[PDB]
């Protein structure tokens, strides 16, 4: 029912990271996880 | 054990006030793990034109030190007891909060109250933080969502406090001196403007008396800052920017504010319409028009409507991005479920919308940390938590008519705000968006 | 011919504008228009003046001569 | 109380459907008052000229 | 060289300036300028949408720029000269090759 | 050849909303009936059409019996002559126009229906016609029968003085003068000549009010649309 | 996505009426267009209800016209706006081309060439049109025009007859001029449509002469609501002269019935056609007469040609703004000698707007262009 | 009796006409005296009625 | 940044309801448009006015012109017709047959038999005084009937074989239709205008 | 009435756990040994079509009926895939979990795989991949994995180019039929009664039944131009359930597993620190960590400017070769056990992350260890063990992948 974290769109200009203050938390630490649904849209997990 | 009964057996939120007038709230259940925090009643509409993105310059330092803990001293105990400290500031309210063990709470408020109140703010950390924000602000601008957002509060809320940016012009953050910082502080951190939430394992009891002891220095006493209404005006915002491969649109009437009844009607509405993007399962057999129909004929590839909550005021409407040639087409989908909701919303539409609502707000207030934002921010917002069971009395009140005459208020023949990014040629003509704000039958 | 969304390429360009029901239909009519065009009228008037002039003269000659060849000659 | 504007907004203009009754009760009431009103201009302007004016001396 | 004093009087008769134009601007597009200016570095290409978009919207409104704002005779870069020119030798080399 | 253009003369009818005066009409249309029915044509104006106008149904109708006309054929095959009623046409003077050469040597006198639109001047030309006849200048003779009228078109004319001082008693009693029965049957031949002239005057205020009115107001419409446009600011915003 | 893209009529109406994208900045002379539409509809209904009352028979002509003003119901206001709906229709024709003219409007080649064409067929309709009367300006103007037609050699003389159908303008002559002064409107109408069709390929020149694609806006509402407020203006105009002035723009002989014998002092054509008529006395010789009359409309058709200015629109041009208005006067001044008598000195003057009428267009302009491209280091 | 012929003497008895009826008197006792020369007078006496009927025109139809 | 970006001043060319950047434009809202669709409203009304106008003129053109109105009635005067003969009339280019009747010819067709005619009609809804029976001239291929002929006394047509009465109504012929009673309205006692 | 989980395995290996804690709102989770690794070389990318699949006709429920009926009662439902499981998830109101049960039996039970409606759902495996890949992670962790195994862990999560347009309605019912069965299968809930449950599962879930991963050790290096590379470098780790396993878990908090204060300079971060001394640009790193049935994967990853990248691999290498040579203290090892004894009580905290847990564990070991035992196990963890684990990874055959601009990003035999 509630709308997710980042709304997902294909061909759309990607968004820039310039400073140690944005670049962390990026960086992998467990496994993949994919979710997909009928309401929220489709997220990719560390 | 049905479902109205489920809501009567929610745990209540408990609600105390201390001599200065710092507000403690807190929701109780034997759990191992714990949120509490600082909801304050400061942000961008509290900002002037030449103290603007202070609030947001004062979270970058936040957590750099404290006079009892300086430098990355703050820093480290919060790691050490595997504490996550983290901060946001929106237009009306900056906040504080700690996710730590149960165990931990006396520090956890110990910190949070170190934070507040004694904050470093040291010269060198400053001048190093300012270049921080400048690259935020030059990430930001490759958002082309914040952006959108940003142009619809600059346009709709034009010549107030309300159309300035959260972050501030770069022109202020190069300038802002530490002196401006600290008279920010002392001006807009006050007793009666904070709450102090926690949720999670804490007996009530300690929680209040954790506040007395660290937070019992924060003053409660010239011309007290109170928020002066802001002007909505129907007006456009158009960054042609053809470089850029989709456009975003973002449009809204002018909506209630935090403390309307209406609101609920309104979201009852807003989730007829709901939201969509192109990874959603649904497709053409989605139940809102305006998805199946966007799904059907790849009109947009997401979009979400939103009824955006101010004091004395608010921005109602959606956000798209789409195709370049389908900005037109998205309009008119969009604009022709207003009206139909308008003139001619149905039982077990609003049924849908109802029960869509009922399970958005209680599935959001799951794990401490909303639960605690929902405590912090509902005292600032509302002056008391809102229990569950109060808020499907409202649900239950919605019927087809309420819909119609609710929205017949806000979207039927009103001015809206719009705001478009990226290549927008098709992007209809301000006229065109508003005679499709009311049919001719 | 050619639908909007495919005229022509346009980069950096914000447009800010207001709508109908908020703003006046004559703002400043007779205070900034009458200038405006009496600015415009001295723009064009000795491109566009000096030809009716011109058949003016043409014309007001033209008439009388035709009117003073049909009078008699004292002689 | 509102404005006199708004007050004709929101019982005649807000609904289209009573937008347009207005319009069409309106012609009715303007036609006879504008036509009766104009002639009288017209006959005044033109007085003892016209047939009507001189219609007594003949009947 | 003697006709300089002519040149600047019909430059401000002209009056494309008042607009915010340069010469080069106010060229009618055929074929040969429509090349050149798809041969423009996006600089030069978007400060012409811009000064063109400005102009048109100064006409829709029958007004000029203020006076401190207007194209000097002097400061007219003749910004499309070296792609027009080579466009029209290009041409003129396929006219002259298909004899 | 010299030409003598007549001068505008301030007729009850010369304004832009200013109507005939129609009792000049009824005295105006009697000029023609005493003075000019036994030479000129009025083959247009019917009985009928001085109703409302001039005269009442009652005195049309009166005024229609006077007259002889021919009507037919009976059911014998023969054409008869029969008193005059409404619907028939003012009487033709003559059968055709060689019968009425013939009585005015050589020229023909023109119908007069039209003679007010089919004349520069109009009713100001036929004024000065009918009272600017006056004795030949020095140095002038024409052939016996065209009189000398300034007015007139190569200075000469083959119709007679037609108005006089008492040429006819109206039937209201207005003092006959040669100025006074000119000035009636031109109010007549205008109205001749252009029927419509009240009604078409009485839309001219209707139209020019309803103009006042809808002129300013689709204009206010026209500058509430583009004022989206007109209010516009650009801003050119390169990286 | 609608039902005005989708529907296979209303897709028409809405790329062509509603979502055109319309320069922002096109002026008042751009409404002409929009005025001439509604001058041929208007034409056509006033027309039509004409022709419900009106006979072609030489004998019953005259008389009918003037039973539709005297009997038939508001039969006067539908004649007279039909009358001086025809000089409504060239005022608004003059404006529409002088705009074309002055902005270059007519690099649209199609569209222009269509324009002359339309431009030819409006005035053989109105040259038709001032016949059905059976006044003598009618029957007279009819006699002399026409019969320019046998100045051509070897078949000029059987041409003319053929035209008429007999020896002189007569009962033939007129009921052909009904039939065809009815069909070619709905000619009109078509090649009209051409003329738009051909419009919407480019969409339109405004008054810079520079490309407009970087601000058009939707036709509506902006030029709806435009064109609605033209579009009163010229009713008011045309009221005007019909409530007010009916007679004013014809002529008084017009109200005398045809005489073959008996001929008007100074016999002339409609108002609109007196320019092109004083052109063709300038000239002695008969048949040079008849072709200066000919290319004095067909030189239209060679203005594109002409056209030596790297810029567009006159609006950045000087010699050229003087030249054209020059040429606008010098149009008045043959508009006014069309319509003297001809003596001294209209003899003289005539022919000297005469050779000033092609000067302008043939050398003056053309070399003007030339100069201000020299000026400007083109 | 007619009012007319009154304004016609009124209106005679005005700069423009007076001077206008000398010129009219000069070429009546020039032609009228001379023999053999086919010129006439029309033209003075148009020059005479056109300023003594425009002045006609002016206050003739308040009698009327 | 976009940040930097502030939308200009429209102070200019603001309503006055709208100047006030502290204030609600809520309250002004009502009003607004208010103003501006009554401007519309009105325009409408005015155009409603004239195209009414404008259209009921051109439908009044196609109805009857002023000299076929001038031939829609005919007067007939009762004293120039004498007891118990005919008179014809021309009327819309038509015959128009008006009968002074007798006291015999009144009693006569009175009790005549209602059933037995081809076309049932009685006399007294024939026609609207007594002495005065008003029709025009024969309903089967069209010719005109010659008065006080006949076998039932009335009228009689020499091309087929008809016999009206006096009354006007066929008896025996191949007729279909009785001849016809035209709309009509006695004036004063002395005239009739049909019609 | 105060409440803790039940569990019950049926005799056919089903497993159902379920806590009833009257909630309003009720999550029910059907957890399946049926993720990517179970797919093989001739149909790859099948289980990620399945992902996608769910709302597809079923037997009992139209694909129409599926998105109304559930959107009707303001539920969810959603398909989540890891490599060795996938989980259908439905959220309602505790009033409609009947209906959406039913939806949730229909989608996993008998779904019908239409060959017109399968065919048309080819695109999305386009769209869902083409969106995913925008997260560089995506990249690295996907590549990281194919170089690390020789055949089941190295499948992707998501349908290779190739397979696109090209997944067969057989192979996803052979797919279903093969590995949603009973023994294989966990039904978890919350705000619902077990003894329902257990009904359902005899009921409608009895359903009949249907190579072990070889860790290589290899390289796969993405050369793409970005200014910024992200490199990740494993050794083979402990599988979970074992001890071991949680030495890693326990190595990984002391070298630095993601930020804890935002915008914080990471001050106890072993790895952020020792990178920070050398190089001062823009960067991350972190402590990689992966434990599976057979296998697992221990190491770091890198965010590193293009140039500095050779530099940031190598000062993060050798920061744990100081841990595994024996450079490790007691207040260390204390406050990394203290965040991950808080990282994963925090990680239960929601009704979300809770049901996750249970069917997680359902799956991989026999039952439910409640947080306590958790917690405890993982004081059990002595520094020598810590030690262990990072002398393991330093001396184990390494896998490493890297995206970006490589120009000075080095080999595994570069280090
Ligand atoms: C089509 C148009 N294109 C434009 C392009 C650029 C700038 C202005 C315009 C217009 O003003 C314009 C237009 C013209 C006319 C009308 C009303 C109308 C009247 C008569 C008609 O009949 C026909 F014969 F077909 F012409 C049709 C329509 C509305 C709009
Ligand atoms: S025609 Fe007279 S009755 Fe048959």
């Amino acid at each position: 029912a509630v709308p997710a974290t980042s709304e997902s769109p294909v061909l759309d200009l990607k968004r820039s990271v310039l400073c140690r203050e944005s670049l962390r938390g990026q960086a992998a630490g467990r496994p993949l996880v994919a979710s997909v649904s009928l309401n929220v849209p489709a997220s990719v997990r560390y | 054990a049905t479902y109205a009964q489920a809501l009567q057996s929610v745990p209540e939120t408990q609600v105390s006030q201390l001599d200065n007038g710092l507000r403690v709230a807190s929701e109780q259940s034997s759990q191992p793990t714990c949120t509490v925090g600082v909801w304050i009643d400061a942000g961008s509409r509290y900002e002037s034109e030449k103290n603007n993105g202070a609030g947001y310059f004062v979270e970058h330092l936040a957590f750099k030190g404290t006079k009892n803990r300086p430098g990355n001293a703050l820093e480290k105990e919060v790691e050490s007891m595997g504490a996550h400290l983290n901060a946001y500031s929106t237009r009306e309210h900056t906040a504080y909060y700690i996710k730590a063990l149960s165990k931990d709470l006396p520090k956890a408020v110990e910190l949070l109250a170190d934070i507040v109140q004694n904050c470093s703010l040291e010269d060198s950390q400053i001048e190093k933080e300012r270049d921080v924000i400048l690259q935020e602000l030059q990430e930001n601008d490759t958002s082309m969502r914040d952006v959108v957002f940003n142009y619809l509060h600059a346009t709709a809320f034009q010549g107030t406090p309300l159309a300035q940016s959260v972050e501030g012009p770069s022109e202020n953050v190069r300038k802002l001196s530490r002196a401006d910082l600290t008279e920010y502080l002392s001006r807009h951190y006050k007793a009666p403007r904070m709450v102090l939430a926690a949720a999670g394992g804490l007996e009530h009891r300690q929680l209040l008396d954790l506040a007395q002891k660290h937070f019992s220095g924060l003053s409660g006493t010239e011309t007290v800052p109170t928020l002066s209404p802001c002007r909505f005006t129907g007006s456009q915002i158009c960054h042609r920017e053809d470089g850029l491969p989709l456009a975003h649109v973002a449009i809204a009437v002018e909506g209630p504010g935090w403390a309307h009844p209406d609101n609920v009607a309104l979201q009852v509405a807003n989730a007829i319409i709901g939201h969509y993007d192109c990874t959603y399962g649904g497709g053409a057999h989605l139940s809102s028009p305006l998805a199946s129909i966007a799904a059907t004929n790849k009109l947009c590839q997401s979009f979400q409507t939103f009824n955006i909550c101010y004091a004395d005021t608010g921005l109602l409407g959606a956000h798209f991005v789409c195709d370049h040639m389908s900005i037109d087409d998205m309009m008119f989908v969009l604009q022709g479920q207003w009206m139909r909701l308008c003139t001619s919303a149905t039982e077990s539409e609003v049924l849908r919308g109802k029960n869509l609502l009922r399970n958005a707000l209680v599935s959001h207030l799951d794990g401490t940390t909303p639960v605690c934002e929902d405590i912090g921010r509902s005292l600032l917002t509302y002056g008391r938590r809102i229990p569950l069971a109060e808020w499907e009395s409202r649900i239950a009140e919605v019927d087809a008519r309420v819909v119609r005459e609710v929205c017949s208020k806000y979207f039927y023949d009103q001015c809206p705000a719009v705001a478009g990014f990226g290549p927008i040629e098709q992007l209809p003509d301000y006229n065109r968006i508003r005679s499709g704000m009311f049919w001719l039958r | 011919g050619r639908q909007f969304g495919h005229l022509t390429r346009v980069r950096h360009v914000i447009t800010y504008s207001l709508s109908p029901f908020e703003q006046r239909a004559f703002p400043h009519y007779f205070s900034k228009g009458i200038p405006n065009v009496l600015r415009r009228t001295r723009a064009c008037i000795l491109r566009v003046a000096p030809p009716f002039v011109a058949f003016y003269l043409v014309y007001t000659w033209g008439t009388q001569e035709f009117e003073k060849s049909k009078r008699k000659n004292p002689a | 109380a509102p404005t006199l504007t708004a007050r004709l907004y929101s019982l005649l203009f807000r609904r289209t459907s009573t937008f347009a009754l207005t319009i069409v009760v309106g012609a009715l009431f303007f036609e006879r008052a504008f036509d009766q009103g104009a002639d009288a201009i017209y006959e005044h302007i033109n007085e003892g000229k016209l047939w009507k004016h001189i219609k007594h001396k003949y009947e | 060289r003697w006709l300089e004093g002519i040149r600047k009087w019909y430059y401000n008769a002209a009056g494309f300036n008042k607009l915010g134009l340069m010469r080069d601007d106010t060229i009618h597009e055929n074929d040969d300028v429509k090349e050149a200016i798809r041969r423009l570095p996006e600089n030069l290409y978007n400060d012409r949408v811009f000064r063109i978009k400005r102009a048109l919207d100064l006409s829709m409104r029958q007004q000029i720029l203020p006076k401190e704002q207007w194209t000097k005779y002097e400061e007219d870069k003749s910004y499309l000269e070296p792609y027009l020119k080579e466009v029209i030798r290009e041409r003129k080399e396929r006219e002259e090759w298909a004899k | 050849d010299l030409e003598l253009h007549p001068p505008s003369y301030p007729w009850s009818h010369r304004g832009l909303l200013s109507s005939l005066d129609h009792t000049s009409i009824r005295r105006g249309f009697q000029v023609y009936k005493q003075v000019c029915s036994s030479c000129h044509s009025m083959d247009y104006v019917a009985y009928r059409h001085l109703v409302g106008v001039c005269y009442t149904e009652d005195e049309a109708k009166a005024l229609a019996e006077e007259v002889e006309v021919q009507d037919g054929p009976n059911e014998d095959g023969e054409m008869f002559m029969r008193p005059g009623k409404l619907s028939d046409y003012f009487p033709k003077p003559y059968p055709n126009p060689e019968a009425a050469r013939a009585a005015n040597n050589g020229a023909l006198p023109p119908d007069l229906s039209y003679i007010v639109r089919a004349r520069h001047g109009g009713e100001d030309y036929v004024f000065s016609l009918l009272t600017g006849y006056c004795e030949p200048p020095t140095g002038v003779s024409l052939r016996e029968g065209l009189y000398f009228n300034p007015y007139f078109p190569g200075q000469a004319i083959g119709m007679a003085p037609p108005i006089y001082n008492e040429v006819l008693e109206f039937d209201d009693g207005t003092p006959a003068t040669m100025s006074q029965v000119a000035k009636d049957v031109c109010t007549f031949l205008r109205w001749a000549a252009e029927p419509e002239h009240d009604h078409r005057k009485r839309m001219g205020l209707k139209m020019l009010l309803m103009m006042g009115l809808l002129l300013p107001l689709v204009y206010a419409m026209k500058r509430h649309k583009w004022s989206v446009l007109k209010s516009r600011k650009l801003a050119y915003r390169p990286p | 996505t609608n039902i005005r893209k989708s529907h296979p009529l209303m897709k028409i109406v809405n790329n062509a009426f509603i979502d055109l994208p319309a320069p922002s900045n096109i002026s008042s002379w751009w409404n002409f267009g929009s005025l001439l539409g509604i001058c041929l509809i208007l034409q056509i209904l006033t027309g039509l209800f004409l022709a419900m009352h009106y006979t072609s028979d030489t004998t019953t002509a005259f008389s009918s016209v003037t039973h539709i003003c005297r009997d038939v119901n508001y039969g006067w206001i539908i004649r007279y706006m039909h009358a001086n709906g025809a000089s409504m229709f060239f005022i608004c024709l003059y404006m529409h081309v002088g705009r074309g003219l002055y902005y270059g409007s007519y690099t649209f080649l199609e569209t222009w060439n269509i324009g002359v064409i339309l431009l030819l067929t409006v005035m053989a309709t109105a040259f038709m049109g001032y016949v059905l009367p059976w006044g003598q300006m009618s029957f007279w103007g009819a006699t002399v025009i026409t019969n320019l037609l046998s100045a051509i050699p070897y078949i000029g003389t059987n041409l003319v007859e053929w035209i008429w159908g007999g020896f002189s303008v007569d009962k033939a002559t007129l009921t052909r001029f009904f039939a065809f002064h009815f069909i070619l409107p709905f000619i009109i109408m078509a090649i009209a449509m051409v003329h738009l069709l051909f419009l919407h390929e480019t969409g339109s020149n405004n008054p810079t002469g520079i490309s407009s694609d970087v601000d058009k806006i939707p036709f509506h509402p902006y030029y709806t609501i435009k064109d609605i407020l033209g579009a009163l203006l010229l009713i008011l105009a045309l009221m005007l002269l019909v409530l007010f002035a009916p007679d004013l723009l014809g002529d008084p002989d017009n109200y005398t019935p045809a005489n073959p014998l008996n001929t008007p002092p100074h016999i002339k054509p409609e108002w609109y056609f007196l320019f092109a008529y004083a052109i063709l006395r300038s000239i002695p010789n008969k048949l040079g007469g008849v072709l200066a009359l000919a290319f004095s409309i067909l030189i239209l058709a060679l203005i594109p040609l002409l056209h030596t200015s790297k810029q567009r629109s006159m609006m950045f041009r000087p010699l050229s703004q003087c030249l054209f208005w020059a040429l606008v006067a010098d149009l008045l001044t043959l508009t006014w000698i069309g319509g003297q008598p001809v003596e001294h000195p209209y003899i003289t003057i005539g022919q000297l707007a005469s050779v000033l009428y092609f000067l302008l267009i043939l050398v003056l302009m053309p070399t003007a262009g030339t100069i201000e491209n020299k000026l400007l280091k083109w | 009796v007619d009012p007319l012929t009154t304004v016609r003497e009124q209106c005679e008895q005005l700069e423009k006409c007076v001077k206008a009826r000398e010129r009219l008197e000069l070429c009546d006792e020039r032609v009228s005296s001379r023999s053999q020369t086919e010129e006439d007078c029309t033209e003075e006496l148009l020059d005479f009625l056109h300023a003594r009927d425009h002045c006609v025109a002016h206050k003739l139809f308040n009698s009327l | 940044s976009h940040t930097d970006i502030k939308v200009p001043d429209f102070s200019d060319y603001r309503r006055p309801e709208v100047l006030d950047s502290t204030k609600s434009s809520k309250e002004s809202s009502e009003a607004r448009k208010g103003f501006s669709y009554l401007v519309t409203a009105t325009t409408t009304v005015g155009v409603a006015y004239a195209a009414k106008n404008v259209v009921s003129q051109f439908v009044s053109s196609m109805s009857a012109s002023a000299d076929v109105l001038a031939m829609s009635k005919i007067e007939i005067k009762l004293s120039d017709i004498p007891e118990g003969k005919n008179m014809a009339f021309k009327w819309r280019g038509k015959p128009l047959f008006v009968r002074h009747r007798t006291k015999k010819e009144i009693d006569q067709e009175a009790a005549v038999e209602v059933s037995q005619l081809r076309d049932p009609q009685h006399d007294l809804e024939r026609v609207k005084k007594p002495e005065w029976v008003i029709l025009i001239g024969c309903t089967h291929l069209g010719c005109v009937p010659i008065a006080n002929a006949g076998d039932f006394g009335g009228y009689y047509c020499p091309c087929h074989g008809s016999h009206y009465d006096a009354s006007g109504r066929i008896r025996k012929g191949p007729a279909p239709l009785n001849l016809e009673v035209p709309s009509y309205e006695f004036t004063s006692d002395d005239m009739v205008i049909v019609g | 009435h105060p409440q803790d989980l039940e569990f019950t395995r049926l005799p056919n290996g089903l497993v159902i756990a379920s806590l009833e804690n009257y909630a309003p709102a009720s999550r029910i989770g059907l957890f399946i040994k049926a993720g990517s690794r179970y797919e093989n070389s001739n149909n790859l990318g099948t289980s990620h079509l399945l992902r996608l699949a769910s709302s597809l006709t079923t037997k009992g429920a139209s694909s129409f009926k599926i998105t109304r009926g559930i959107e009707a009662v303001g539920g969810k439902l959603s398909v989540t895939s890891t490599r060795e499981n996938m989980a259908y998830t439905v959220e309602c109101l505790r009033d409609d979990v009947d209906i959406l049960m039913e939806f949730l039996l229909n989608v996993t039970t008998a779904p019908e795989f239409r060959r017109w409606e399968v065919a048309a759902l080819q695109p999305q495996l386009r769209i869902d991949k083409a969106v995913a890949l925008q997260n560089p992670q995506a990249h690295v962790i996907e590549n990281l994995h194919a170089a690390a195994y020789r055949n089941a862990l190295a499948n992707s999560l998501y349908c290779p180019d190739y397979r696109i347009g090209k997944v067969t309605p057989v192979e996803l019912h052979d797919y279903v039929q093969n590995h949603f069965t009973s023994a294989r299968m966990a039904l978890i809930g919350l705000g619902v009664s077990h003894p329902v449950l257990k009904q359902v599962a005899e009921q409608f879930l009895n359903i009949r039944g249907g190579a072990k991963a070889k860790y290589h050790g290899g390289e796969i290096r993405e050369q793409n131009g970005d200014s910024l590379v992200h490199a990740a470098l494993v050794a083979e780790s402990a599988a979970i359930g074992s001890a071991e396993a949680n030495a890693f878990s326990v190595l990984q908090h002391v070298l630095g597993a993601g930020p804890h204060v935002k915008r914080g300079s990471n001050a106890t971060s072993s790895l952020y620190q020792a990178v920070a001394k050398g190089v001062h640009q823009p960067f991350d790193v972190s402590a990689f960590n992966a434990s599976y049935s057979d296998s697992g994967l221990f190491g770091f990853y890198t965010i590193s400017q293009a140039a500095s990248a050779g530099d940031v691999i190598k000062a993060a290498y050798n920061q744990v070769k100081t841990i595994a040579q024996g450079n490790l203290s007691n207040p260390d090892v204390q406050a990394a056990k203290n965040k991950l004894k808080a990282g994963y009580l925090m990680s239960v905290e929601s009704s979300e992350g809770f049901l996750d847990e249970v069917g997680s564990q359902a799956l991989a070991a026999g039952s439910y260890t409640p947080p306590s035992t958790v917690l405890q196990q993982i004081d059990a963890v002595a520094d020598a063990d810590v030690i262990n684990a990072a002398k393991k990874f330093v001396s184990g055959r390494k896998s490493m992948a890297a995206s970006g601009n490589l120009g000075h990003t080095p080999f595994i035999d570069e280090l």
